[PDB]
RNA sequence: GCCGCG
DNA sequence: AATGTGCAACAGCATGATCGCGGCAAGCTGATCGTGCAAAAGTCGTGCCAGC
């Protein structure tokens, strides 16, 4: 129950300061006239005295309708100041603010991986400044923690170098202020960037409910070993893809992906090339991209399937295929063991979350990251291609 | 009814705080029966969705009497789901969490898989928190 | 907190600390995930004396 | 004429298709008027100071013979003005000087007089004054004041919706309350009995109150029921006829009309049975004896054979009772209605709850219920009664109180009493009654009729007449006390109760808090305000949906649009454009009238009331030449709705088509095709932009910019333009024209712009000219533009090329993508200032002195300042660099030998005084712009304190002596005219000086009449300069009078120029927001067939799901816009000749669909055009009003007339690869804001620093270092990953283990992140604070 | 014998005790003739109740 | 206590 | 046929009503007397010897 110190020497009494000063008088009281042979009455009176601030100390606001004093405000009692709320809510009880930890605004980088996030040199340096100082010291730079802090402290290009070697493999983990369900706290491999705003990665945006308006997110570095494991192996982003309450992938395209691959996975009557014969998506990408034929363009394409109908074994068919442009282009991104089936429609946002999911439940975990990553490439690629703009 | 939303979920937190998974399988016969939920003139839930990622307690028979289609206490998945609706199962018997009957905890069969991950649930995997979570991150999103 | 501390201090009850608030409050491991396995080892020496 | 010369400059593309009627007003008429109405004198005591001064004065002492007239009050001239004031950090105010005089009566002779001493004025606190802008400069602020929305005092009827009991009966109450005192409820109990609630209490039965105003039973029943009489003579027992009472009843038995049957026993009871009945002339007739058994005696008949009595009211009759009565010779019984068809059983219940009959009874009752504690003694009861209605002191209901409650009981007086009377009571009582029978109904609680505004004026009356009834009763006291020698000054004054309350409430208060400002829209925004919270008003938590809520009485009174998202939505709310305030408070809007069929132009203003029975039209109806309709049906709103009506039913019309939106939300171009809580969003945000290096004009604009900038007050307007003689970058002189001029000593205007200044929000407030030299300039124009206004417009962003396309991820979401040439043009790049402070103040162990030499620090921190230890001017500093060099003195006595030894190797001091200086604090950089040193009264000046004076002292000789120099100017020229018209030496005469000796005496009558009296004239002219010159020189140079402790004060401003990044956050003015992405490259960009690149790059897909088609219409004006200033930029290239020009702009200016914009160029001389094209070379500045703006066809007509597609879409080449896009992509020019929320300011991390004295946690929030707060959610999280290692290292080692911390930093630096936790301090405490109670709590093993 | 006291809820600042009679670290546990204050860590000022 | 941010 | 008991309706009181984050002033405001005397402690004007 420290003193609130003020201006000058003078010192403030808090509330329980008050509240323990009070009793302390009214008891003082009560025993110096129990002795002087007082009346019953006045006797009395000290007596109800004493027990309404003993009261009013272990908890006020009942019995009395409070005590208050200097602001005609009811003083914080014993009871009332348990933790925050009465509880244990704010200085206990998951409640803790803590060490190690920043808080910046987020922006989109479409350059990044799954596991990957973008963490600013300034906010690293100091994030991470035992472990700089630890690098220091092993490496003979600075000998003693006083030379290790003055180097930190100029941030030569050295220290640079050395926070570079020590980001090298160490998950720090994001949340975002709303943190409704455990998808919205989840470790990256940060990249150091030259800014102030933490880069994150699309795919993920759907998880933290985020949106590049303004949000901020914060960060935390998991400084232990079993720590470090722990964000590797159970908060990595690359490790929670499908959300724990459906079953649904919730890494999935949406907005400017959703629009490429569906840009690309379309027809049009005429366009440049129709039924034209191809012998494989190599060129109808070539196709394409030089200028003699449309994404939107109807041909016949040659194309190997794989099916893992035998015990764990994949084999491959070869057939020719009425398709599109665009699905043959696309079909060079899909891991071997998905269907040409899955690329031969539209693909608006419940085929690909579709294909998506069926990746997952038929090859595995990493295929689907890689594969997710490609979408995500190639959806905002086609999207910036296509030109597609809204108009009055 | 951001304030609504986050004060049930304090409490159905609280509420399932103390619940993780301790056994891998309690050995009761116990369950619940599922069917494709369905009021007036519409399917609403097939049993595919109801049934994905549980443990049938009892052997479910093809219409065909005297045909154990799928063992007792196995794990349905994509493969049979789509079995059992190659035929016409209505009805199957699956355990549920509450006739787990084990003691401060769930038997991790009793409880089905993960929706997280593929495979069955682990033990230790504090499962109230998660339920918790999941049943109070929409409601910012129910009209009232 | 008042209804809740009166009924138990006069029960005269201990807690046990078997949840996950009770383990989380005094800052030990909870007993899920990783640190599951480490509070079985803690019950079977209990046990044993 | 047509148009004025600022706006000759550079004319806007109004869209109009709607002629205005009446003008905006001044957008600050309510504060203004407010505080003049609360300032200034009023010869009747209305309202202001000279209302509580009567209100209070005259006061005398308690049979004293002593009394203390008052006799009118003066505010003296402020010290400072609100420059210097602010500039200071003290409040701009003024000192009240009230008249007033002693009267001591004779003792002897009653109603006489012995002494009247009649002093001078005497001085009590000090009234803080509103600038010219409506802002109170309180210790160095701005502090604005905003209007408060609360319940008028009066009359409220309600109905809970009938939910309480679930009974599903419905209960009304009534309620009073007053402007000052204790309400009044009149509450139903769901048994049918009235209640009443005083003060909030228990409910008591009503009656008690009746019975207290000497009432009794007989009368109070009379009183609220109507009486019908039997006649029982000769056993006929006839009952009176009242068939309009009759209506619903069963009949009994036969009923005849004069011995012939009129309606038979239980016949038909429809009307038409009792219009037969009430045509025949039928007297009273006999009825059953049985129908009276029912029913209740109301009077109480007296026995004439004895003095006993049936005087029980409300108690039934019995048989015997009838012989008793008719032996007592009671032939006629007085008894009441009794019926239940409309009316019911009431008040009776009550009175027969409570069995008190008596005044006494009931003035104890209520003692004892108000008062729990002593019993009265007939003296108690009675005195709290009194104190608690019917008091001329304790209750008061303002007029606008006496006003409503006359209204709702529909009286035709509207001017009473201040205060209850017995009837009111009576009337509201009646009233409730009805309302619960079915007569009227309950009236609505949100309605505009109901909620007043106060603004500054009376709250300010207010905290001043309580701070003047506490200072009466403290000088009531000593005048039985004092004799004839006090005064004034010592008839106890007592200054100190009114400054302190005035100064309270101005300061720290609810609703006077700091005015922003960024721009001069949010300062506008902020000044018109309306806050439904406040000291009598309603808290956060306390509303419910139905306050919040748009009330279809909001229309042209309240914006509907503008208001906080999160916590306050709906409870804070701005003026419309139009809105003004009655006599009363109640808003009101204007309307036009409508006589017969035509629309006529007097303006009528209706409140909220008034409004509801009048018709009335829509702002955009067609109208002819002759002003009528031009359609028959017309929309219309009638009582809360809208319908279609005809021609000649409509009784008023909207004035103009912004009625409905405030200021912020006028602003938005295309508002009608935006979502309304995007619009919301818009207007909210539109108020964070901050001003930019330079102002650039919206292409697309609305029209009331013009508005906003000149009446928010940051611009520099004339009021009395002739012509400009003298422009700088600091000051402007004008010359006033002959045309209007104050006789005697001529007369110029100068203005002295304010340069780099911090604002509140520490954004720049810069004002730069824009007026050459010799320009004519008229009154009204602008002469130079605040912060982020270019011309006299609010210009509160830039124009920049927007593409709206998706690009390679990089605006995804709601991020923007820029390009670098936004950078490298310098446009949102925004100056901050910083202030920075330095104390000087004496300690115990000696006075602190401020000196350059700094003990144990070396020469290069020293190098920035000067001898005197300030930095110099304009010195670049950033990290921790000193800026003042400040030295705290350290006591020492016991002078021991080895403080010999280094007192002789080192200095005097030997560094053993300490060194506090003022240092930048880290992270923070700029430039040094001012220093503001003080020096106290007798201590010695510094050493760059006689440099500011001097400069003081030079700019005020520089702006005075210009007058000087016209006025000798003047002088020597008649002088010359004078010599010219006798004894001229010509050039020679002006040779020599003093007009050659004056040119001697020439002629009698010159020397002694022309030469005397110029001479005379010009001796006094010489003895006023130099005495006004000492004035100012005096009031420059003087020793401030600073707090005792402190004896010198400094302040240092900062200035940095922040750049755009990309974790920037940028916004249109359509609710559409971002922040930036990444800063790409001009080659890049995606550039048209010319070759010039975008420089935004924006999302489609947030404009579908958000619904802002404004959006795009803006885009593809902005398009056409700029389409048309490139037009007019190649034809002034190429040196084209002027008529072709003037041919072009008028045919862009008489575009449009029948626009009442009549612009034309041949009254225009050659010089103005060329100007005016000069100007119009960036673009076209069109506008288009809120509702009635561009359509569809002029903005592709006008993309027609520029040579660009009427498609408003355009072919883009990728910058990258050079393939043309598939898609044509939407360009145009967007007028996008740069927000206050930046990275700079909101970057932060943290790993090791300050904890908290208990808990031992990190402390919070940047500025102190804080750690990020892991929550409750975050912890569930974590637990939900199982992750039981990260989240233990998060409960213990990072926070609140002490030991823990230090072996982890330990362990990591040696490089073995190992864990080794422990027990945090968060729970040591909270077992300690569990001890602390009567409770054991322990750690068992 | 205050609500803040030294002799009672430890020292004050230090090792240090009250009249500074014993103020170092070697004196240990000791409490002085003139001030019942005890030579100790001073962080017992958030223990002795 | 007020204002704003997601 | 009058009487005692158990069940139900109405009033009053306790409880809780999201998570992070940023910035600014003003309060944060705060005292138990004297008492008058020994008892002790400290202090000041003064005289002392030891070093240059
Ligand atoms: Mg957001
Ligand atoms: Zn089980
Ligand atoms: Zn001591």
């Amino acid at each position: 129950r420290p003193l609130v110190p003020l201006d000058g020497g003078r010192f403030a009494t808090s509330d329980l300061n008050d509240l323990y000063r009070r009793v302390i008088n009214r008891n003082n009281r009560l025993k110096r006239l129990l002795d002087l042979a007082a009346p019953d009455i006045i006797v009395r009176n000290e007596k109800r005295m004493l027990q309404e601030a003993v009261d009013a100390l272990l908890d006020n606001g009942r019995r009395g309708r409070a005590i208050t004093g200097s602001n005609k405000r009811p003083l914080k009692s014993l009871a009332d100041m348990i933790k925050g709320k009465q509880g244990r809510f704010r200085q206990n009880l998951l409640g803790k603010r803590v060490d190690y930890s920043g808080r910046s605004v987020i922006t989109v980088g479409p350059y990044l991986r799954l596991h990957q996030c973008g963490l600013p040199k300034k906010m690293a340096l100091e994030l991470f400044k035992p472990f700089i100082y630890g690098k220091l010291e092993l490496r003979g730079l600075a000998t003693t923690i006083k030379a290790a802090k003055k180097m930190v402290e100029r941030e030569e290009a050295v220290v640079w170098d050395i926070l570079d070697e020590v980001i090298r493999e160490h998950p720090v983990l994001l949340n975002r202020a709303p943190t409704l369900h455990r998808l919205g706290i989840q470790a990256f491999e940060p990249v150091l960037i030259e800014g102030k705003a933490i880069q994150l990665h699309p795919l993920v945006c759907a998880a933290y409910n985020a949106d590049f308006d303004g949000d901020q997110m914060a960060v935390h570095v998991p400084l232990t070993l079993e720590a470090q494991l722990e964000a590797r192996a159970l908060m990595m982003s690359t490790n929670n893809i499908l959300s724990p309450a459906n079953g649904e992938p919730i890494i999935v395209p949406s907005q400017d992906v959703v629009l490429g691959l569906y840009y690309m996975t379309r027809d049009c009557v005429n366009a440049k090339g129709e039924g034209m014969v191809l012998t494989g998506p190599k060129e109808a990408e070539r196709l394409y991209r030089s200028g003699l034929a449309s994404l939107h363009a109807r041909v016949k394409v040659r194309i190997t399937e794989y099916e893992k109908d035998a015990n764990g074994e994949l084999v491959a068919k070869t057939s020719l295929k009425d398709t599109t442009v665009g699905r043959a282009i696309l079909w060079m991104i899909v891991p071997k063991g998905l269907p040409y089936s899955i690329v031969n429609q539209a693909l608006g946002k419940k085929a690909i979350s579709k294909m998506l999911n069926t990746c997952y439940r038929i090859l595995g975990l990493k295929p689907t990251v890689i594969f997710a990553d490609q979408i995500m490439y190639t959806g905002f690629a086609y999207a910036a291609r296509s030109g597609a703009s809204v108009g009055i | 009814k951001t304030a609504n939303s986050g004060y049930l979920t304090r409490r159905l937190v609280d509420v399932a705080q103390d619940l993780v998974v301790t056994e891998d399988d309690c050995g009761t016969h116990e369950g619940i029966m599922m069917t494709p939920v369905i009021e007036g003139g519409d399917v609403k839930e097939p049993l595919r969705d109801r049934v994905l990622g549980r443990v049938t307690a009892e052997d479910v028979l093809k219409p065909g009497t005297a045909d154990i289609l799928v063992p007792r206490n196995t794990l349905l998945h994509e493969q049979w789901c789509d079995l059992l609706e190659e035929n016409s199962v209505d009805a199957v018997k699956v355990r549920s969490v509450v006739s787990c009957d084990t003691d401060f905890g769930v038997c991790a069969h009793c409880y089905g898989r993960d929706l997280a991950r593929g495979h069955i649930i682990n033990k230790g995997e504090a499962i109230g928190v998660i339920a918790a979570q999941s049943i109070g991150e929409p409601g910012t999103q129910l009209t009232m | 907190t008042t209804r809740v501390l009166t009924e138990a201090a006069v029960a005269g009850k201990r807690d046990e600390l078997r949840g996950l608030k009770e383990n989380v409050i005094v800052g030990r491991l909870i007993p899920a995930g990783t640190g599951y396995a480490y509070h079985q080892d803690r019950m079977r020496r209990r046990a044993a004396g | 004429m047509v148009y004025s010369y600022t706006e000759k400059k550079r004319i806007r593309k109004d869209f109009g298709k709607r002629p205005q009627v009446l003008d905006v007003p001044y957008l600050l008429s309510i504060q203004l008027d407010s505080f003049q109405k609360f300032i200034e004198q009023d010869p009747e005591g209305q309202y202001g100071l000279e209302a509580a001064f009567r209100s209070v004065f005259p006061i005398q002492s308690y049979s004293g013979n002593s009394e203390l007239q008052y006799v009118s009050y003066r505010l003296g001239e402020p010290v400072f003005d609100v420059q210097e004031c602010q500039i200071r950090g003290v409040t701009y105010s003024a000192p009240l000087r009230v008249k007033l005089r002693l009267v001591i009566y004779e003792r002897e002779a009653p109603e006489g007089t012995v002494k009247d001493i009649k002093e001078q004025e005497v001085y009590m606190g000090e009234i803080p004054l509103m600038t010219d802008n409506g802002t109170f400069v309180i210790n160095g602020t701005e502090r604005v004041i905003v209007s408060q929305l609360h319940r008028s005092p009066g009359v409220f009827f309600d109905s809970d919706k009938g939910k309480t009991h679930s009974s599903g009966k419905v209960l009304y109450n009534a309620r009073i309350i007053p402007y000052r005192g204790s309400w009044l409820d009149f509450e139903f109990d769901p048994k049918d009995n009235l209640f009443v609630r005083i003060d909030r209490r228990r409910k008591l039965p009503a009656t008690i109150i009746l019975r207290a105003l000497n009432y009794t039973t007989e009368q109070i029943l009379d009183l609220f029921f109507e009486k019908v009489i039997f006649e029982i003579r000769d056993n006929k027992l006839q009952m009176e006829l009242v068939p309009e009472r009759l209506r619903g009843e069963t009949a009994s038995f036969d009923i005849e009309a004069n011995g012939k049957v009129y309606v038979e026993k239980g016949r038909r009871i429809t009307a038409r049975h009792i219009r037969q009945l009430e045509k025949d002339d039928v007297k009273l007739i006999e009825v059953p004896v049985e129908y009276i058994a029912g029913k209740v005696v109301a009077k109480d008949y007296i026995d004439e054979s004895t003095g006993e009595l049936i005087c029980a009211a409300n108690m039934e009759l019995s048989l015997d009772l009838l012989a008793k009565l008719s032996q007592s010779g009671h032939k006629r019984i007085e008894t009441l209605f009794t019926n239940d068809l409309d009316h019911g059983p009431y008040i009776s219940e009550t009175l027969r709850v409570d069995p008190t009959n008596d005044r006494l009874s009931a003035l104890v009752e209520i003692y004892r219920m108000m008062r729990p504690g002593e019993p009265p003694t007939r003296e108690a009861a009675e005195s709290l009664f009194e104190n608690l209605f019917f008091s001329e002191d304790r209750y008061d209901l303002s007029a606008v109180g006496r006003m409503k409650f006359n209204r709702s009981l529909l009286r035709e007086e509207i001017e009473g009493s201040g205060i209850l009377s017995k009837d009111d009571i009576i009337d509201v009582m009646k009233k409730l009654i009805d309302i619960r029978n079915g007569k009227g109904e309950v009236d609505d609680i949100d309605h505009l009729g109901n909620r007043r505004i106060r603004s500054v004026g009376e709250m300010a009356e207010n905290q001043f007449r309580v701070g003047l009834v506490r200072v009466e009763r403290a000088v009531k006291e000593r005048l039985s006390l004092g004799d004839l020698d006090t005064l004034m000054p010592q008839d106890m004054i007592n200054a100190k109760p009114i400054s302190a309350a005035v100064k309270e409430f101005f300061g720290s208060s609810q609703l006077s808090q700091f005015m922003d400002q960024n721009n001069p829209l949010s300062e506008i925004t902020h000044k018109r305000r309306i806050s439904a919270l406040g000291p009598g008003g309603l808290t956060r938590e306390r509303a419910g949906f139905e306050v919040r809520d748009v009330h279809p009485t909001h229309y042209g009174r309240v914006c509907p649009i503008e208001t906080p998202e999160g916590p306050n939505i709906g409870l804070i709310n701005s003026l419309s454009v139009y809105a003004q305030t009655n006599e009363y408070g109640f808003l009101e809007t204007p309307y036009r009238k409508v006589t017969d069929g035509v629309v006529t132009d007097e303006i009528h203003y209706l409140s909220a009331i008034e409004e509801g029975n009048y018709v009335i039209a829509q702002a955009n109806s067609n109208l002819d030449e002759e002003g009528h309709f031009v359609e028959d049906l017309v929309t219309c709103r009638s009582k809360g709705e809208s319908s279609l009506f005809s021609r000649d039913q409509v009784d008023y019309m909207d004035v103009s088509t912004q009625q409905v939106v405030s200021v912020g939300a006028s602003l938005i171009p295309f508002l009608e095709h935006d979502d309304a809580n995007r619009a919301l969003m818009g207007a909210n945000m539109q108020r964070q932009a901050v001003p930019t290096l330079r102002a650039d004009k919206p292409l697309v604009g609305t029209g009331m910019e013009r508005a906003v900038a000149v009446d928010s007050g940051v611009t520099a307007v004339a009021k009395r333009g002739g012509v400009v003689q003298y422009v700088d970058a600091s000051r402007i002189v004008i010359k006033v024209n002959e045309d209007e001029m104050y006789p005697g000593e001529a007369g110029i205007d100068i203005y002295n712009l304010t340069k780099y200044t911090r604002s509140n929000q520490n954004t720049c407030i810069n004002q730069m000219p824009c007026v050459s030299l010799g320009e004519p300039v008229e009154r009204g124009d602008v002469l130079a533009d605040g912060p982020s206004t270019d011309l006299g417009e609010l210009a509160l962003g830039q124009n920049m090329r927007v593409a709206f396309m998706p690009w390679n991820g990089y605006n995804f979401e709601d991020s923007i993508l820029v390009s670098e040439r936004v950078v490298q043009e310098d446009r949102f790049t925004t100056i901050h200032i910083q202030e920075l402070a330095c104390v000087s103040r004496d300690t115990k162990l000696g006075p602190e002195e401020i000196t350059a030499d700094i003990p144990n620090v070396g020469e290069a921190a020293l190098s920035k300042l000067d001898e005197s230890g300030i930095v110099y001017i304009g010195a670049e500093v950033t990290g921790g660099d000193i800026l003042v060099g400040k030295v705290t003195p350290k006591g020492e006595t016991q002078l021991t030998p080895e403080e010999k030894l280094l007192r002789a190797i080192f200095g005097e001091k030997a560094s053993d005084v300490k060194d506090s200086s003022l240092r930048v604090p880290n992270g923070v950089s700029g430039t040094v712009i001012d220093v503001q040193v003080f020096t106290r009264d007798g201590v010695e000046k510094d050493k760059r304190a006689l440099e500011i004076e001097e400069m003081q002292l030079k700019q005020a000789k520089k702006d005075l002596s210009e007058e000087l120099q016209i006025l000798e100017a003047g002088l020597f020229s008649r002088i010359r005219a004078v010599l010219v018209a006798g004894g001229v030496e010509a050039e020679k005469l002006d040779k020599l000086p003093r007009d050659r000796w004056l040119e001697l005496g020439l002629t009698d009558e010159e020397k002694q009449n022309q030469l005397e009296q110029l001479a005379e004239q010009y001796d006094e002219l010489k003895h006023e300069f130099e005495k006004k010159l000492e004035a100012k020189r005096r009031k420059i140079t003087q020793g401030d009078d600073l707090a005792p402790g402190v004896l010198k004060i400094v302040k240092v401003y900062l200035a940095v120029k922040r750049r755009i990044q990309p974790g920037d956050k940028m916004a249109g003015r359509h609710g559409n927001k971002g922040v930036i992405s990444k800063i790409n490259p001009i080659e890049d960009m995606p550039y048209d067939e010319n070759g010039t690149p975008v420089d935004i790059v924006l999302n489609p897909l947030g404009v579908p799901s958000r619904m802002n088609i404004g959006q795009i219409l803006e885009t593809h004006l902005g398009m056409a816009a700029k389409g048309i200033g490139d037009k007019i930029n190649a034809m002034l290239k190429q040196q084209q000749e002027v008529a072709k020009l003037r041919e072009f702009i008028q045919r862009a200016y008489d575009l449009g669909a029948d626009v009442r914009q009549k612009v034309d160029l041949s009254t225009f001389s050659d010089e103005e055009v060329m100007r005016l094209a000069e100007n119009l070379r960036k673009g076209m500045p069109i506008a288009t009003p809120v509702f009635d703006g561009a359509k569809e066809a002029e903005i592709k007509e006008l993309l027609k007339l520029g040579d660009l597609p009427t498609s408003g879409q355009i072919r883009l080449y990728d910058g990258r690869t050079g393939e043309q896009f598939e898609r044509p992509v939407t360009v145009g020019y967007m007028y996008m804001l740069k927000l206050n929320h930046l990275v700079d300011d909101k970057m932060h991390a943290r790993s090791t620093g300050s904890y908290s004295l208990v808990t031992q946690q990190p402390l919070g929030g940047k500025a102190q270092f804080g750690g990020q707060r892991f929550g409750e959610m975050e912890v569930w999280a974590l637990e939900a990953y199982g992750a039981a290692y990260t989240l233990q290292e998060m409960l213990t080692v990072k926070s609140d283990d002490v030991n823990g911390r230090t072996k982890m930093y330990k362990n990591i630096v040696d490089g073995n992140h190992q864990m080794e936790p422990g027990m945090p301090e968060s729970f040591n405490v909270l077992l300690k604070e569990i001890r602390s109670l009567g409770i054991n709590i322990e750690l068992e093993d | 014998d205050g609500l803040f006291c030294a002799r009672i809820f430890g020292p004050v600042k230090d090792y240090e005790c009250l009249c500074g009679k014993y103020k170092r670290l070697k004196h240990r546990g000791v409490i002085c003739e003139k001030c019942g204050v005890e030579v100790t860590q001073t962080k017992v000022r958030r223990e002795r109740m």
